[PDB]
Order: C-alpha cells, then sequence, then structure tokens
C-alpha cells in the first residue's frame, strides 16, 4: 500500500526471476504493462531463499 | 531522488585538455537530494561528479 496523491509519481522496488521484466502492474485496478531487461545478477550466491 | 525525464542542451565547446565545454540539463525529480552524475563515453569526462 502507498499513500496516493491526486497527482505524483511513486518508487517501488521488485523481485524477478525471469531476464525480462515483462509483466503487468495493477495500480487500484487500472493495469499497465511494464517493459524492462534484467541483467544476470553479479553475486553467486545468497544468504536469502 | 529519481528523476522522471531530462534534457541536454550544449553549450560552446572546445575540444582541448582544460574542461573548455559547457551544457546544461533540463532535470525533473520527484525529491530534493544528491544525485551523482557521470558520462558513460570514453572520450568525455565531468568536472562535477
Amino acid at each position: 500500500t502507498t499513500h496516493v496523491t491526486a497527482t505524483g509519481s511513486i518508487t517501488l522496488h521488485f523481485s524477478t526471476s525471469s531476464p525480462q521484466a515483462n509483466f503487468i502492474v495493477s495500480l487500484c485496478g487500472k493495469k499497465t504493462t511494464c517493459n524492462a531487461e534484467c541483467k544476470p545478477p553479479a553475486d553467486h550466491i545468497i544468504g536469502e531463499p | 531522488p529519481t528523476i522522471l525525464e531530462v534534457s541536454c542542451t550544449v553549450a560552446d565547446c572546445i575540444y582541448s585538455a582544460d574542461f573548455g565545454g559547457s551544457l546544461t540539463l533540463q532535470y525533473k525529480a520527484n525529491r530534493e537530494g544528491h544525485c551523482p552524475v557521470h558520462s558513460h563515453s570514453t572520450t568525455a569526462v565531468l568536472k562535477e561528479a
């Protein structure tokens, strides 16, 4: 949940498994298609699942 | 602060060893901050970062 104003912007974080972010984000029902291109990770091991 | 969009207008410049070129950036951002600036070309460097 993000506090939404009449007009403005919001920055968000996300995690993906796909090499490209080609996924629909919905905001209060309104749908928009994000097109992106995610690089391979620089690390090799993480302490998170 | 992420910036919504940026446009570049370059003034007079002379290719030399000193910082002889100048430009202006029109920026739109979402918060007041201390963004870094870089030049991604091999043949151009910035006095301010």
